[PDB]
C-alpha cells in the first residue's frame, strides 16, 4: 500500500525487486511529511533562493522571431546555479535524504548535469556522492565530469551496454539495492518507480509557476503553448504542471528524433515504442517485438534514454499534451541559432526544444502566437562536442 | 505446481533439503546449454531455475549479467528457450522447473499467453523479479489460471504483513533472500533468518528455498538446519560455465563435481 | 577640455595618442547624454533584469566557516548570464557603442570573460565583434575561446610579449587608434584612459547597491568589510562604489600575489609598484628602475595584468580603502575549498578574494566579523587547467 | 629648438622640402646603429627623429615595434641612448635631432630632470607620443625651460580649437599626421591635408612635417607641394635594417640610396 496514487492512467507503479519497497515507501512518507513541513518547506524556499538564486529571468527573444508573428520567451534555467534546471529538485531531494538520516547519495547522469547538481548539493549539505555515467557520456560531457570530480564527488564510469544515460541508471538502481540503508537514490527525471515521478514533478513546479506570472505581468495573459525537451520527464512536466488546469495552453514536449525517426536511432519512445515495464515503471519503452529494450540514441547526452516519465505517457494518452521530435541536425542548427543571434549558449538538450519552437514560427510565421521554450541549461559542457562537429563540416 | 509439492514431500520423508542451481537458457550457447542443464540433473539437482535472457537484468550482478549476455552473442531468444523448454520436459516429466523472468517479458505480447505458454511446455513455477507483491495481482492470477506457481521473494527486511501475503498468495516455494543487493557469489548474506523461516511456517507458506551468495555446500547445510527447505545457487554454477567456455568437457565435469558437492549438503 | 573630472587625485587622465581624444571626448560625451535619458537607462535595467538575471544572489556560506565569529555572504555575480559581473558594464557599454552610431567592437581578454561578456552582446545587440586574447590565455582559458567563437566573435591571438592580458590590450588600443570612427572600444576592467574608469564603476555600481540591500535586509546592518579582487579593478570598484561613503565599512582589494611578491612574479603594482604612465592613464605600474613595464604574472588570467585602475591608487592613497595580495597556491586552496564545502565553482580570480577572507577569518577566529565576497565569476574556464595542477600534485 | 629655426631658414632659401628618417636607438646594436645614423645624414637627412627603445610603443605598428625589440636584444637602454645622442652631437653640430618618447620614459625619473638630460646632450625636441595636448603642460613647460622644442601632432580629425593650440604651444615643427592608425609604411594616407597645413601657417604654427606611411619619394614631393615643410619617414627606413641584418655593408648602401632618393623628392 502507498499513501499516494502510483499511476497516472495505466502508467507508472513500482516494479522494482521487493527488497527495495521499504526504501520506496520510506521516500514517500518523508516527502509526504516534508510537504506539510512549513520549516522543510522555508529551507527548501532559502537554498532555491538565495544559494540558486531563483526566480530565473523569463527572456524575450529579440532577433530569432524577426518577420514573424511569433512572439518566444525563454524560461531561463539555464542561470540557475549548476547551469540546469536540474539543481532545483536535487536540492528538494538532499534535504529528503538529510530527513531519513541518510549520508550517501546515489545518481545517475546522462548530461553530467544531474551529477553536477548532485555533487553541489552534496557538498554544501555534507553527503558523500557517487555518480554513475556511462563512458560514451564520460567523453562527450567531459567538462561536467571535471566539476564534479572537483567538488569531491565519485564519478563512476558505466561501460555496460550502450555506455550511455539507460546503461547509468541500470547501475544505480542496482547498487542502491545494496545499499539503501545508507545512501538515497537522487534520481534525477521524473520517471522510475513511484514516488520519484511526483516528488520531481512537486519539486519542478515552480518552474510553471514563475513562467506563468512573468507571461502575465509581461503581456497580461497566458501563453499560447509552452514547449520543452523531455528526456526522462522532469524540466517538462515541472514547466507544464501549474498549466495543465489552463485548457487553453498547449503543452508541447519534445523527444530526439536523433538521426531520424526512420533510422530506429533515436529517443522517442512516447510517440515511436509500445507500452512496456523496465526501470521501475510502466511506461513507453523502445522496444524489441519479443520485448527487449532497445539502446536509444540522441546527439544529446541528457535526451539519450529509450524510456519517458509516466505522467508524460498519461497527459499524451488523454489528448492534454502533444509531443514532438527533432532531429540532431534540427537541434544544432537551433544551438547555432541562439548563439548567434540572442548571445545565449544552450545545452544541447534545451536546443531539441528550441528547435520546435522555431519550426513552429517558421512553418506559420502569419500565426500570432505566444511561445515559451523551457531553456532547461546552458551549453558549456557541450561546446568541445559541438564545435568539432561544425568543424567537421565549417 | 504440484511438481514442487511432489518434491518437497519426497524430500521431507528423506530428510532432506533441496538443491536448487540456477542458470541461464542459452547460455553459452543452446546445444551447450541443454548439456549443461542434464549434467546439473544427472549430478543431483532437485529442481531448477532457469533465467530467460533479458536486455537488462537489474536484480542481476556481473556473473549473471555476463550469461545474459553470452546468451544473446548466441542469438538466444524468449521463443527458443521455449524451444529449449519443451526438450528439457520432455527428457526430465518429474523435476520442477521454474523460470526466473523480469517484467517486461512477461507483459510483452500479454501476460494471460505468457503463462498459457509456460503451461503448454510444462513449466511450474515463475518468479518475476521486479515485481514486488504491492504489483503482482495480474500476474499470480495468471499463474494460478495456467497451474503455475507465483514465486514471491521474502526480503530480510519482511514486516508480518508481506510475510502474511507472501504465504497467502505464493505456491510451490517461497523464496527466501539471503541479503540486499544484486546476485553474485562474492557477497555471502550477514543476518540469520531463523525468525523469518518459523513464520514463513506458522502462515502456511510454500517451503522456502534460501538464494543469493550460496556458493559453497556449508552454506547449503546451514540453510537446511536454519529451517529452510533448501538452497538455490547460480552464480556460482554460472562461473564454472564462464571459466570453462574454452573446455565444454572440463565444463560438464566441473559442473557435476560442483552439485554433487551441493546436493550432499543437503541430505 | 572634459565634461567629467579624468582624475581620481593624482592617478588617472587620458594618456593616449591625439588621434584618440575626438572618440575619448565622444564617448564620454554619450555617457553622459545616456546617464540623463530615461529610455537609455530603462534599456539598460531591461537587458540587466530579464536578459543577464540580475538581481544576483547574495548566499550565506553554510560550512567554510564553522568553529569561527566569522559570518561570510557571497555577491553571486557567478550566476550573472555569461558567468562572470563583466556582463553589467559590457551590457552598457553596447548600448552607448549604438547609440555613438558604431558598428563593431573591439574587445581585451585575459580570462575571456569580458571578451565572452563582448561577444554575446554584440550578438544580441547586432555588433560585429573582435576581441584579442594573449596566446597563453588562450590556452589556459580555452572554455571561453569556444564560447566566444561559438556565438560568432572573431578571437585574435596576441603572440606578443608576454602573450597574456597587457599584450592584448595593447593590439586593442593599437587597433581602436586606426579603426575608431566604425568601431568602439569596449574596454573590459575600471582602467585605461578617462572616460573608462568612470563609465566602468557606474556601470558596475548595481553590485554594491545590490549587496548593501541584501545584507541590509539579512542583517539588518552595513557589513563590516566588503572584499574583492583586483585586476584593473572593475568588480571591486562595482562592489565598494555604494560603500565609499559608509565609513565604517572596509574596502578590501586583493591584487594577485603570484609566486610570491618577493619572486618579483606578481600582479600587484598598487601595493609593489610606482606610479608610471601606461594604457592610457597615470597609475601603478610594475616598472623598471629605468621606467619600461613589466610583465606580470598570475595563476589567474583575468588578475594578470602590471597596473590597476586609477580610482583604487587614489582610494589606497588616501586611506578609505586598503589593498592586500594573496599567492597562486593561496588562491588555489580557496577555489579547491569553496567547490568542496559550498559547491560553488569559482573563478580563479574570485579566488583571491575568498583565500583573503577566510585568512581574516582563521586569522583571529573569535574576531566577530560580518564580511561580503565578490563572488566575481564561475570556474568553469579554470576547471581543466586546475584540475592538470592538482593532478600534477595530488 | 634654434637648429629647426636654422633649417628651415635655410631650407626655404632654397626651395627645398625637409626629409626627416625616423630610426629607433640601438637598433640593432649600438655600434650598427651609430653608422646607420652617420649614413642616414651622409645621404642627406635634414634632421633624425630616434627613437629611445620602450617596452610598450602603442603608436607603432610592427616594424617598429621589432625594431624595439631588437635594440632591446641588444641590450640598450635610455642611459646608453644619452651616450649615443652625446657621440652623434659631437660628430653633427648643426643636424636638428628630435627624440620620440613614450610618456613613462619621461616622467619615470622626474620629466625636468629629463628635459635637463636632452639640453645637456644637445637634443633639440621630444615629440611624447601618448601625450595629446590635453595632457601636455608639464612636458611643454619643461621642455621650453630647457630650451627644447616640444612636438605637437596636428591629426587630419583636428578642430579648430587644436590647430590654434598645437600652433601656439608647439615649437621646432608641427607634426603632421597622415591618418590614423599606427606607425606602418604599408598603410598610406588617404585625405588631402591643404586644408590644415593653410591653418597651421595663418596661425603661425611651427612649419609642419607631414608623418604616418610615408615610403616612397613621390608621397615626399606630394607632401612639399601640398604646402608641408617636409616629410618623416620611418618604417620604410626601419624594414630597410630588419631586411639586411645579416649584411650590414648591404645594409648601409641601401639605406644611402633610399635616403638620397628620398631627399631629391623634397628639392
Ligand atoms: O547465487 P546467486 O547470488 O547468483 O543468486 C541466484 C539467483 N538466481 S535466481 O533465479 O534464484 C533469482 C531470484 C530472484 C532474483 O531477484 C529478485 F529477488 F529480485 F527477485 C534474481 C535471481
Ligand atoms: O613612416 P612611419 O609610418 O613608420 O611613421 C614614422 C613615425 N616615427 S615618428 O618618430 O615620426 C613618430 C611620431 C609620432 C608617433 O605617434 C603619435 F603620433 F601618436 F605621436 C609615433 C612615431
Ligand atoms: C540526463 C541528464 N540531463 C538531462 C537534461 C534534460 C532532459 O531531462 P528531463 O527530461 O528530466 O528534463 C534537459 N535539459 C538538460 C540541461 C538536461 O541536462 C543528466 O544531466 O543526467
Ligand atoms: C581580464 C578579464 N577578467 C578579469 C576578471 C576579474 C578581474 O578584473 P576586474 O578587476 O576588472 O574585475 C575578476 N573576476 C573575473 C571573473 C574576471 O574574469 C577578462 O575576462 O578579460
Ligand atoms: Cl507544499
Ligand atoms: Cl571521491
Ligand atoms: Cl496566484
Ligand atoms: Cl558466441
Ligand atoms: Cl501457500
Ligand atoms: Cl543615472
Ligand atoms: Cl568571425
Ligand atoms: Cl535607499
Ligand atoms: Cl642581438
Ligand atoms: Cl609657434
Ligand atoms: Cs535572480
Ligand atoms: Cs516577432
Ligand atoms: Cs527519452
Ligand atoms: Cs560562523
Ligand atoms: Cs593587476
Amino acid at each position: 500500500t502507498t499513501l499516494l496514487n502510483p499511476y497516472f492512467g495505466e502508467f507508472g507503479g513500482m516494479y522494482v525487486p521487493q527488497i527495495l519497497m521499504p526504501a520506496l515507501n520510506q521516500l514517500e512518507e518523508a516527502f509526504v511529511s516534508a510537504q506539510k513541513d512549513p520549516e522543510f518547506q522555508a529551507q527548501f524556499a532559502d537554498l532555491l533562493k538565495n544559494y540558486a538564486g531563483r526566480p530565473t529571468a523569463l527572456t524575450k527573444c529579440q532577433n530569432i522571431t524577426a518577420g514573424t508573428r511569433t512572439t518566444l520567451y525563454l524560461k531561463r534555467e539555464d542561470l540557475l546555479h549548476g547551469g540546469a534546471h536540474k539543481t532545483n529538485q536535487v536540492l528538494g531531494q538532499a534535504l529528503l535524504a538529510k530527513r531519513m538520516g541518510k549520508s550517501e547519495i546515489i545518481a545517475e547522469t546522462g548530461a553530467g548535469a544531474h551529477g553536477v547538481a548532485s555533487a553541489l548539493a552534496s557538498a554544501l549539505l555534507g553527503l558523500k556522492c557517487r555518480i554513475y555515467m556511462g563512458a560514451k557520456d564520460v567523453e562527450r560531457q567531459s567538462p561536467n565530469v571535471f566539476r564534479m570530480r572537483l567538488m569531491g564527488a565519485e564519478v563512476i564510469p558505466v561501460h555496460s551496454g550502450s555506455a550511455t544515460l539507460k546503461d547509468a541508471c541500470n547501475e544505480a538502481l542496482r547498487d542502491w539495492s545494496g545499499s539503501y540503508e545508507t545512501a538515497h537514490y537522487m534520481l534525477g527525471t521524473a520517471a522510475g518507480p513511484h514516488p520519484y515521478p511526483t516528488i520531481v514533478r512537486e519539486f519542478q513546479r515552480m518552474i510553471g509557476e514563475e513562467t506563468k506570472a512573468q507571461i502575465l505581468d509581461k503581456e497580461g495573459r497566458l501563453p499560447d503553448a509552452v514547449i520543452a525537451c523531455v528526456g526522462g520527464g522532469s524540466n517538462a512536466i515541472g514547466m507544464f504542471a501549474d498549466f495543465i488546469n489552463d485548457t487553453s495552453v498547449g503543452l508541447i514536449g519534445v523527444e530526439p528524433g536523433g538521426h531520424g525517426i526512420e533510422t530506429g536511432e533515436h529517443g522517442a519512445p512516447l510517440k515511436h515504442g509500445r507500452v512496456g515495464i523496465y526501470f521501475g515503471m510502466k511506461a513507453p519503452m523502445m522496444q524489441t517485438a519479443d520485448g527487449q529494450i532497445e539502446e536509444s540514441y540522441s546527439i544529446s547526452a541528457g535526451l539519450d534514454f529509450p524510456s519517458v516519465g509516466p505522467q508524460h505517457a498519461y497527459l499524451n494518452s488523454i489528448g492534454r499534451a502533444d509531443y514532438v521530435s527533432i532531429t540532431d541536425d534540427e537541434a544544432l542548427e537551433a544551438f547555432k541559432t541562439l548563439c548567434r543571434h540572442e548571445g545565449i549558449i544552450p545545452a544541447l538538450e534545451s536546443s531539441h526544444a528550441l528547435a520546435h519552437a522555431l519550426k513552429m514560427m517558421r512553418e506559420q510565421p502569419e500565426k500570432e502566437q505566444l511561445l515559451v521554450v523551457n531553456l532547461s541549461g546552458r551549453g558549456d559542457k557541450d561546446i568541445f562536442t559541438v564545435h568539432d562537429i561544425l568543424k567537421a563540416r565549417e | 505446481m504440484e511438481r514442487y509439492e511432489n518434491l518437497f514431500a519426497q524430500l521431507n520423508d528423506r530428510r532432506e533439503g533441496a538443491f536448487v542451481p540456477f542458470v541461464t537458457l542459452g547460455d553459452p550457447g543452446i546445444e551447450q546449454s541443454l548439456k549443461i542443464i542434464d549434467t546439473l540433473i544427472d549430478a543431483g539437482a532437485d529442481a531448477l531455475e532457469l533465467g530467460v535472457p533479458f536486455s537488462d537484468p537489474l536484480a542481476d550482478g556481473p556473473t549473471i549479467q555476463n550469461a545474459n549476455l553470452r546468451a544473446f552473442a548466441a542469438g538466444v531468444t524468449p521463443a527458443q528457450c521455449f524451444e529449449m523448454l519443451a526438450l528439457i520436459r520432455e527428457k526430465h516429466p518429474t523435476i520442477p522447473i521454474g523460470l526466473l523472468m523480469y517484467a517486461n517479458l512477461v507483459f510483452n505480447n500479454g501476460i494471460d499467453a505468457f503463462y498459457a505458454r509456460c503451461e503448454q511446455v510444462g513449466v511450474d513455477s515463475v518468479l518475476v523479479a521486479d515485481v514486488p507483491v504491492e504489483e503482482s495481482a495480474p500476474f499470480r492470477q495468471a499463474a494460478l489460471r495456467h497451474n503455475i506457481a507465483p514465486i514471491f521473494i521474502c526480503p530480510p527486511n519482511a514486516d508480518d504483513d508481506l510475510l502474511r501475503q507472501v504465504a497467502s498468495y505464493g505456491r510451490g516455494y517461497t523464496y527466501l533472500l539471503s541479503r540486499s543487493g544484486v546476485t553474485g557469489a562474492e557477497n555471502r548474506g550477514a543476518l540469520p533468518l531463523h525468525h523469518l523461516i518459523e513464520k514463513l511456517k506458522e502462515y502456511h507458506a510454500a517451503p522456502a528455498l534460501q538464494g543469493f551468495g550460496i556458493s559453497s555446500p556449508e552454506q547449503v547445510s546451514a540453510a537446511v538446519r536454519a529451517g529452510a527447505a533448501g538452497a538455490i545457487s547460480g552464480s556460482a554454477i554460472v562461473k564454472i560455465i564462464e571459466k570453462n567456455l574454452a573446455s565444454p568437457k572440463q565444463m560438464l565435469a566441473e559442473l557435476r563435481s560442483f552439485v554433487s558437492a551441493m546436493k550432499a549438503a543437503s541430505r
